[PDB]
């Protein structure tokens, strides 16, 4: 079974940065969509960013433009999130999913809607004192 | 004078473009079409097609001449590689799943099937293969599932740079054109090379 | 060429208030992460507070906390150190110095090393009865 | 028959003893050599090696005529600014590039060489102008900014110094270390294809 393991977070400051990171073992990242996705207690799930199959158009939401950077190093199959000056409402668990094809914004489609194939456990970010 | 023999039948024609659900384009479908008169003409009150291109041959003079051994297959794209399956052309489905020769004398037939090949969150049967060691000679099927290695250790199991080789398109209903859905029969045949089996309207 | 200036002290009584000023003229306090410290007599100096870039971060210590509340106007471009409730052992001449970027507490570095730029010369500010 | 020399100064562009600052940024002319994109790899576990137009092993089998190269450090947490088509104090101020960019973007760390302790006030960067930056220039002048209705004359309040120091030590976190950022401008015009790549 294809499994997609994420790495990161930690005890960051308000101003601070963090890389998070994303690793799969069955599928080349090259060749799906990836996606950042994340949980802050009480409320429901909401998009980061994405990156389509080849080359990569970055997609990014509203709260988070200009601040975090997505990107993938195809040598070591891992997708990498630079988060830069992190608020202190930013807390949260983020999750990273792939999907086959170019899912992210195709037509009348956006990937917002939370339907992707592949999934993983999440690692916890906080940031606050 | 004309004289042709005698027939049975209509040819399965109507079975093979209308089916409940076609195969996935690593391990398509291929039919044989022998032993009655094939009229083209079920073809044309069938779909508003999307791309009719044959080589060697004009679509109006497929009624008139007679040929033999003539070869269907049939499988399910992505929209923006419709214009792959054609002689000389070059790209996924061209060099790892199906080759036209450069000299091929048959049709090609597309049509939307959105409606059908298609559900919300997901449509996850229809798979085609990616990674293969070399590329594929003319006429050729791989249905061999097998962990490809694209790093220099041996591969034992799914790994960094082990892949799995066959990726799914993800049908969804409101993509683009360029996403959805077309299913792709090919029929291909021999003109004046060999004694006759099917030729169509009989007098 | 760039000076840190001042104001406020007086004989204040426990329990009252003050509001201590110290106003920048050269750099501007938008872009730079000022502080505040204070040296007691007979003690080695001890910081106050601290305010971080622009969207304010104001870090207190443990014998300090609960009586100060830092902030600071983008207009006038001078900080405040509004003062509640203080004690008789808080008499002390006080300091503000800046450090250009998000300096305070951004890392394993707080501003405990004293290592500050624009130093400041300092107002006399003493509580009795 | 010919034999390859003139590999050309790579070496001492990318292995100095110190470099330029953001505002500053020095730039040097590589041209009338063989350029060889293999000392590049050898050098340090390099931090990002992104850009667009061209493939990176498929370097050594094409041509140009005129590289540029140049040379300055950056706050960690804005490098993501040296490409085409962002904003921010850097891309708006200080160095913004062309929306139709060939050429390659590189960085890697130097919190061991351009740090100490108790502060290392030697770099500086651009914080106040009256309007945005046209792509390729370089602003040297140091002249006071009005910001307010009031115009200050000489120095004062609500006039500003433009030119502000990163405070580099390093205890700092991974976004205020000095990333040394180092950006190619591939190029080809009038002038024939000139510099390339060695073969067998």
């Amino acid at each position: 079974q294809v499994q997609l393991q994420e790495s990161g977070g930690g005890l960051v400051q308000p101003g601070g940065s963090l890389r998070l990171s994303c690793t799969a073992s069955g599928i080349a990242l090259h060749t799906h969509a990836t996606g950042w996705f994340r949980q802050a207690p009480g409320k429901e799930r909401e998009g980061v960013s994405c990156i389509s199959s080849g080359d990569g158009t970055t997609y990014y939401e509203d709260s988070v433009e200009g601040r975090f950077t997505i990107s993938r190093d195809n040598a070591k199959n891992t997708v990498y999130l630079q988060m830069n000056s992190l608020k202190l409402e930013d807390t949260a668990v983020y999750y990273c999913a792939a999907d086959p094809g170019a899912v992210c914004h195709s037509g009348s489609y956006y990937y917002t809607d939370d339907d992707f194939y592949y999934r993983g456990q999440g690692t916890q970010v906080t940031v606050s004192s | 004078i004309v004289r042709f023999p005698n027939v049975t039948n209509l040819c399965p024609f109507h079975e093979v473009f209308n089916a409940t659900r076609f195969a996935s384009v690593y391990a398509w479908n291929r039919t044989r079409i022998s032993n009655c008169v094939a009229d083209y003409s079920v073809l044309y009150n069938f779909a508003p097609f999307f791309a009719f291109k044959c080589y060697g041959v004009s679509p109006t003079k497929l009624n008139d001449l007679c040929f033999t051994n003539v070869y269907a297959d049939s499988f399910v794209i992505k929209g923006n590689e419709v214009s792959q399956i054609a002689p000389g052309q070059t790209g996924n489905i061209a060099d790892y799943n199906y080759k036209l020769p450069d000299d091929f004398t048959g049709c090609v037939i597309a049509w939307n099937s959105n409606k059908l090949d298609s559900k919300h969150s997901g449509n996850y049967d229809y798979w085609y293969r990616s990674f293969r060691k070399s590329k594929l000679k003319p006429f050729e099927r791989d249905i061999s599932t097998e962990i490809y290695q694209a790093g220099n250790k041996p591969c034992k199991g799914k790994g960094p740079n082990c892949y799995f080789p066959l990726q799914s398109y993800g049908f969804r209903p409101t993509y683009g054109v360029g996403h959805q859905p077309y299913r792709v029969v090919v029929l291909s045949f021999e003109l004046l090379h060999a004694p006759a089996t099917v030729c169509g309207p009989k007098k």
